[PDB]
């Protein structure tokens, strides 16, 4: 379109800037999507939500349901039950759209978790990147609490609990300003008539735009601070080796980014969540069994539930239990984002860095994150005490005494187990550099001395053993086939072979790529 | 330059441009070299069934969400199952179709796009001296033009003043 | 602060012909590699499902709105109609008795009452309502529903001159 | 901060594009603050709105009042309007918010339209900014639905009037779609339940969102295509005169900013808006005298009050009047955002421009533009008919007429008074180049003759008369005091005098400054 183009040329003249970010490198690492997975599940996450704006009705006022769902007919219900009921029932594809919601913010936490795992454990977050990792902590508590008031609006018998008992019950509990902060937030007593509203204005406005704002920020400061990267070839502090944005790396994008939408669509088509209906509307009087909230405020509910009950009664005054979980929690949730100072105070190292660690190479780091992650699963197990006694049969107070000493005695554990397995991956990787790569053959050297073939690789000594290698920080090959060594299969379909010509031509055209792009990254 | 940047072809403008930017792409290689073979009819003709079936799918998309029976039915009486099969379908419809999109995608760009490498030239660091220098001058002579420092007065009603207001 | 003047040196215009090559061979070697040009059914069937998949999909987003205003749904007296011909006014079961009810603006037992021809003089004017005796004052819930249904309905209200 | 400054640095290293933002230039004409009053306008909407989004509860369901305002206890109304109500009456400082709200949304609209006329009248829209023009079309158009959707949020009497004919009613009428398109927004017959809710989302959500990024880009056009300017000593079309950002713009923008703040918050305190407690709760049945929307739909009620009814019966259909003012409305919106491809395809210039036009120099666009103003004010006077006609008395049906015939005569006699006058001004210019300026002194000259001491603007020929100048679109002084012909006050204070040494070297250092300013920017 040379008109158009030239006219836009003329009044705008980018021409420059387009070419400055067509040619941008990009590393292609399969780990480095992680966090397009995130991006994505928000993208869906803002367009189903904006769908479901159109049929939510936030009210706290009584009605009698008189609807098409029969087993509710004549049940005095709230007015944002009945819409959900609505949007559920009466609304052809509705139920479809709040499964997608619903399966898109899961996906959305697990997303980030995993990612968070991948940040940390490659160190990526040492000396040019600090901010960036507390963008990412903030972004990660903004995004649990909006999942929770999002799943507490359809007011329900299970959400209503959950509401009363964390919200209500634990500020209510503070040392001095508490039930200030409690009356502030409901407006009086817990079961009041301005929170529905106030969670509704709160969720689809307020911590959206903050985390929009907040993801715009991180991925402009990943743009500018370019990416990092693994040691290799040819890699070094000083260059990116990857693919152009251009023909290649937007492509992959999109394709991953429509492969996540039609794994969301799939899974929120086949798999129920939420039932809401075979709840029933929130009444104080009437409670069930399994009461827990979505995996990921299962840590503060287990956290809740094999927390021993100590108390302080003095002069005219009480300091109730649910406080040791408050503090716990901002604890963590203050930990969380000072953890690249701590590490740099303790170290002492303040140099810059643009290539990544393998965790096997720093095995304290990686000890110290699998402790974490076991206090985590077992903060996490310990919330569905009652779906494990029943299902396998164990006593309940037994599962809460397991979890209550799992919580002392499980992460020490793993911490050692850690650091030893660390160190046998950096032995195994050593051995291989100084042998070679172990074939598996076996012979048998007529003076009846069996023998195992390794294979150099690299230059070998007067007498065939290889001189041994230094470490580069790169991974090195262990089964011989990694290696082509045997390879090469027929050139047909599947059923009906080709001419001799064709397999012989492109084999070696084959051979010759492979050659030449080793051979040409080698010498940069 | 000059203006006898024409005449040029069009690898040397590519690189020309890649200097420009700091990129310098290594190993540019098409998938093909050999002319048309039964293996590249083979490979375009499977990448092409992927996005014929997401097509087709995404039709019964559209055919399922416009005549299929959606109205709460449940009771003991009729049992209904046509009802209980109503959302099931629009998600295997929805999500089987853009998964045949994306799939067809991905083995176009595996099996079709050329394979090259690519190095960016970082330059990290902190500035050069001549940018810091002229900006940190700039900075200062903005604040020491306007007097302020030697104004006691000025500045410390108007911090109480703000403070107030704030 | 002291008085300045500046001049800033737009630099408009198209760009330099420098950029304009090299971008445009960039774009249109990226497009010629991919020899997606003389890939004529990849394209096609492409084009076709990525039509498929659009059209599907905004279909079923803006499908749940959509209702059909003429389906029978209001119960009269010979048969059901459309919402947009019934009035309130409207019969039920064929011979039923509708009163020409008038507000009260009170709500101990009636805000709607009967009326009589006496109850007016040769210039005046009153707005009234369809009453329906099965209706009762408002004391129960029931009948409390009915007369906040009948005060709120854009055909109900009648001038009586 | 020395070290905090170096630290961010190396992290980042801008240095050069924060050098190229602090030295950029800015022209400084009083009439460039016209759009910085609506940016300010939609900041402050912002911040109110999402502080009165915490006490509004968007419901439709009926309840009895029971509150502190005594005339309207027992009255049964809609949630909505009790919240609004509570809002007014029992949030400390609510009233004074929500107030702030409403004249902030009037100064919004009416800046907007102030910046509107400078764009047109100036030629601002010129060959590398019509789309720049369309960007702002869009925003004028969001701006006035948004304001609308705004005010009928908490449904009192006026504001379901307002809803009800205009929404449904013209909505309603549409020839083929119509009632389908009346049952797709409302969900059904008029008083629906799920309005009210449907308008929230689209009021605090959407169209906020969607503003947002207009805006932003918006300003990023106008940022990156540097800005206009207008005719002068040393102006060219290929360099900017002003001041640079760094000490001087920030501070002046600043400053304005916190005076229109001031502003909206002493008329938001002193003078009242919208006050829905002396209304009622919209019902059906009742009405009062004065209907009227914000002045911003004045023109739409204007249109549909003074146009005849025309009809259309034809086989088994109806075409009701109202069709009239949707397709009027329409082309007037249509209208607006394509003019400077008309007056390019008519004019047949095609050329850039980055220097401004003087009003008077475009005879023909300055008239259009001022019967399309004449127009506009027809059509909004049109609309206060009731007031216009009780306050000054005058008949009902007499104000209809004037209106009617007014809508046809009075535009083209503003077109011819138009282009008269702005060649009037031109000539005026014209004459004071030929001549000096006058100055108003009276001689006699020995033999009976008055003459009237012209003062010349340039060279003078041998027998004293100036020799004359020519034009360069740029504005000439009439008036000798402008000029330095009578100046130079005493030095006091206001009571007591300065000693004569210090005034003095004052008025002289003064007079040296002023030289040298002017002599430098001529020379350039
Ligand atoms: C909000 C919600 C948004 C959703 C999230 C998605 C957005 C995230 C951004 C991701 C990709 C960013 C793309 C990008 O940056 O390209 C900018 C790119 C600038 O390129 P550049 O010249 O290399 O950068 C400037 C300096 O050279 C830079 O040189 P440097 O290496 O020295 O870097 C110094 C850097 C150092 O400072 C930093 O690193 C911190 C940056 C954080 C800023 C806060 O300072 C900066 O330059 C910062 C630039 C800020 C601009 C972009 C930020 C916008 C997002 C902000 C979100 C809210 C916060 O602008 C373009 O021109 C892109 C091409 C598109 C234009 C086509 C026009 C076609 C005609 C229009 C038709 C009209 C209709
Ligand atoms: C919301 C708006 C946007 C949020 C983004 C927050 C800004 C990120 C920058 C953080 C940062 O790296 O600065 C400290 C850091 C201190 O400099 P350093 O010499 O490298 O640190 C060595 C010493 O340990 C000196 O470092 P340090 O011991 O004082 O730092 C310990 C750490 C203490 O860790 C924390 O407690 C984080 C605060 C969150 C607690 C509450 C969480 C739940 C809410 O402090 C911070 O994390 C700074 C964040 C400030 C509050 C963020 C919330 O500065 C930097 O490394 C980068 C320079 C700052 C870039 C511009 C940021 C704009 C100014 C902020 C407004
Ligand atoms: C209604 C109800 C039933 C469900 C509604 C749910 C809702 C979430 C619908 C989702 C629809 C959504 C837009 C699906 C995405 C479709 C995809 C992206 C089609 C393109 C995939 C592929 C075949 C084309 C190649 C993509 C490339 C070439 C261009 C597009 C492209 C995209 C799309 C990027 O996101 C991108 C991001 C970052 C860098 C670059 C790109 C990029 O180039
Ligand atoms: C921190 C957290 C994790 C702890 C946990 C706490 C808790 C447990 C979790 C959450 C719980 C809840 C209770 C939290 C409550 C959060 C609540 C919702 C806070 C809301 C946030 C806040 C109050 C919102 C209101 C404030 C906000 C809306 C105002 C910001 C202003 C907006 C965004 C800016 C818009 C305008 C913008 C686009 C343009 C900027 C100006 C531009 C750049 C310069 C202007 C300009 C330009 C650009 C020209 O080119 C120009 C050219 C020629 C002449 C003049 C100009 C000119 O003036
Ligand atoms: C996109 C277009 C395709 C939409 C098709 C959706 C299928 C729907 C369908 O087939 O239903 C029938 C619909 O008949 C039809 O042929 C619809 C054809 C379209 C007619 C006119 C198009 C509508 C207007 C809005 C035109 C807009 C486009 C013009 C541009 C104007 C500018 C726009 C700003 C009516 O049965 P109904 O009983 O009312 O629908 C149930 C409910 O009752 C029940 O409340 C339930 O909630 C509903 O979900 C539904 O189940
Ligand atoms: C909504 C939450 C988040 C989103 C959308 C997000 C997204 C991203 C993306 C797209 C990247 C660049 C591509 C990539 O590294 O794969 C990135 C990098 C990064 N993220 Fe996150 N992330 C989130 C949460 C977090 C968390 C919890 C942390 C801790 C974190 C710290 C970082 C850091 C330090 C980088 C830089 C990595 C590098 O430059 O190599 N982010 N993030
Ligand atoms: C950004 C992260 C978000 C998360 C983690 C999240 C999470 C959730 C979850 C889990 C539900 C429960 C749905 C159900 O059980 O049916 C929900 C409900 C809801 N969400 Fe979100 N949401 C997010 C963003 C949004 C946005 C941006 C909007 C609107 C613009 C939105 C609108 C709604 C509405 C209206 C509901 C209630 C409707 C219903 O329950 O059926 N959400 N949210
Ligand atoms: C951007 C342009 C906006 C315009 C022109 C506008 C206009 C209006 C107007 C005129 C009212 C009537 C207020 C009254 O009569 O009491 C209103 C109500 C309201 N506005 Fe806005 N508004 C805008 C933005 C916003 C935003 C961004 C928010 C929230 C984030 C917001 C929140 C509200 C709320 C909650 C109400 C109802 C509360 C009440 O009526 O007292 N508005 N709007
Ligand atoms: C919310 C609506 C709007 C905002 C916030 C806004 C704001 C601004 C601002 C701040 C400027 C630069 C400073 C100035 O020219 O005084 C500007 C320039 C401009 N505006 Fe608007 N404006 C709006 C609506 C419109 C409309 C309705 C039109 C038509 C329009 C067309 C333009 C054009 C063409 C310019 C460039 C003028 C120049 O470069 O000299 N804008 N606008
Ligand atoms: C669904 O079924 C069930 C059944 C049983 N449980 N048991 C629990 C614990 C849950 C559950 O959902 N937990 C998630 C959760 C936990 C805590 C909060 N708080 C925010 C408010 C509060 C607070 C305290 C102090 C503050 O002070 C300061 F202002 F920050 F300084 C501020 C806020 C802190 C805790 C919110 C959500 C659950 C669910
Ligand atoms: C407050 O008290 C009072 C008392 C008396 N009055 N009298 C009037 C007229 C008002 C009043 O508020 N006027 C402002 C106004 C006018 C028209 C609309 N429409 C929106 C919907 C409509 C429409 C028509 C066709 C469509 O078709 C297609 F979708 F475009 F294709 C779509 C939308 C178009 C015009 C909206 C606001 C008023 C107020």
């Amino acid at each position: 379109l040379a008109r158009q183009a030239e006219d836009i040329d003329t009044r705008y003249h980018p021409s420059a800037a387009l070419r400055r970010q067509l040619n941008k490198v990009f590393p292609t690492h399969w780990s480095f999507l992680l966090g397009e997975i995130a991006l994505y599940s928000f993208v869906v996450l803002l367009i189903t939500g904006v769908y479901l704006t159109l049929f939510f009705d936030p009210s706290m006022v009584d009605v009698t349901y008189n609807g098409v769902y029969q087993p509710l007919r004549g049940v005095e219900m709230s007015r944002a039950y009945q819409s959900a009921l609505d949007i559920s029932f009466e609304v052809r594809g509705g139920l479809f759209v709040r499964q997608i919601h619903h399966w898109a913010a899961l996906m959305f936490a697990a997303a980030i978790m995993v990612h968070l795992a991948r940040i940390f454990f490659t160190g990526a977050f040492r000396r040019p990147r600090e901010t960036n990792w507390v963008i990412g902590s903030l972004l990660l508590i903004l995004a649990m609490f909006e999942g929770y008031f999002g799943y507490s609006l359809p007011d329900d018998l299970l959400s209503g609990l959950g509401l009363r008992a964390a919200l209500s019950s634990i500020t209510l509990g503070m040392p001095v300003i508490g039930t200030w902060l409690h009356w502030a937030l409901f407006g009086g007593d817990f079961p009041g008539t301005i929170l529905i509203p106030r969670l509704y204005a709160l969720h689809i406005l307020l911590l959206p735009g903050i985390i929009l704002a907040l993801i715009g920020l991180h991925l402009a400061l990943v743009w500018f601070q370019k990416h990092t990267q693994f040691p290799g070839p040819g890699r070094t502090e000083h260059n990116v080796v990857g693919v152009r944005v251009m023909p290649v790396f937007a492509f992959k994008s999109g394709a991953f980014f429509a492969a996540i939408v039609g794994v969301l669509g799939l899974m929120g088509g086949l798999l129920q969540i939420n039932p809401i209906w075979n709840l029933g509307p929130y009444k104080p009087s009437q409670v069930s069994a399994g009461s827990q909230p979505d995996f990921y405020m299962m840590w503060t509910e287990g956290l809740a539930r094999i927390w021993p009950p100590w108390e302080f009664y003095f002069w005219h005054h009480t300091i109730p239990a649910p406080v040791w979980v408050a503090v716990i929690m901002g604890l963590v949730f203050v930990l969380l984002p000072a953890y690249p100072f701590l590490e740099k105070r303790f170290t002492g190292d303040y140099a810059h860095h643009n290539l990544l660690q393998r965790p096997r190479d720093v095995p304290v780091r990686t000890a110290i994150g699998a402790m974490a992650i076991a206090f985590y699963m077992v903060l996490t197990l310990a919330a569905m005490n009652d779906i494990i006694a029943l299902k396998f049969h164990i006593s309940l107070n037994a599962t809460t005494w397991i979890g209550r000493i799992g919580m002392v005695i499980l992460p020490p554990f793993v911490y050692f187990i850690t650091y030893r397995w660390c160190i046998g991956l950096q032995r195994s990787d050593r051995s291989v550099l100084e042998h070679g790569v172990e074939t598996g053959i076996i012979k048998r050297l007529p003076h009846g001395a069996y023998i195992e073939l390794h294979q150099p690789l690299g230059p070998v000594d007067e007498h065939g053993h290889p001189i041994p290698l230094q470490y580069q920080g790169a991974p090195l090959p262990k089964r011989m086939n990694k290696l082509g060594s045997a390879g090469s299969p027929g050139s047909g379909s599947f059923l009906f072979a080709d001419s001799a010509a064709e397999d012989a031509a492109l084999r070696e055209a084959g051979h010759a790529a492979e050659q030449r792009a080793l051979a040409a990254l080698r010498e940069h | 330059d000059e203006a006898a940047l024409a005449a040029m072809s069009n690898q040397e403008l590519l690189a020309l441009g890649g200097k420009l930017d700091g990129v310098r792409i290594a190993y540019k290689e098409p998938r093909w070299p050999v002319e048309g073979t039964k293996a590249e009819k083979r490979a375009e003709r499977s990448v092409a069934v992927w996005l014929l079936l997401g097509g087709v799918f995404g039709l019964a998309l559209l055919l399922i969400f416009l005549f299929w029976p959606w109205e709460f039915k449940a009771a003991d009486g009729e049992s209904d199952f046509i009802y209980s099969l109503t959302t099931p379908l629009y998600g295997l419809t929805f999500g089987l179709s853009i998964l045949s999109i994306a799939i067809g995608a991905v083995l176009y760009q595996k099996r079709f796009i050329p394979e090259e490498i690519s190095i960016q030239e970082r330059h990290d660091g902190a500035s050069r001296e001549i940018d810091r220098k002229t900006v940190v001058a700039n900075l200062t002579d903005a604040f020491e033009g306007s007097t302020i420092r030697r104004r006691k007065l000025i500045g410390l009603s108007f911090g109480v003043g703000m403070g107030a207001f704030g | 602060i002291p008085e300045e003047i500046s001049i800033q040196e737009r630099h408009d215009g198209a760009s330099r012909e420098i950029d304009r090559k090299t971008v445009v061979a960039n774009l249109t070697d990226a497009f010629e590699g991919s020899t997606i040009r003389r890939r004529k059914l990849i394209g096609l069937s492409f084009g076709v499902g990525m039509g498929a998949f659009g059209l599907g999909t905004l279909v079923a987003f803006a499908g749940g709105l959509i209702k059909n205003p003429w389906k029978p749904v209001v119960p009269t007296a010979e048969g059901k109609k459309a919402v947009l011909w019934t009035s309130g006014w409207t019969p039920r079961y064929q011979g039923e008795t509708i009163y020409l009810a008038r507000a009260t603006g009170t709500e101990d037992g009636p805000p709607f009452i009967k009326m009589r021809p006496e109850d007016m003089d040769a210039g005046g004017m009153e707005t009234v309502f369809p009453w329906r005796e099965s209706d009762g004052d408002g004391t129960t819930v029931e009948s409390h529903h009915k007369l906040q249904e009948i005060a709120m309905g854009i055909r109900n209200p009648v001038m009586l001159i």
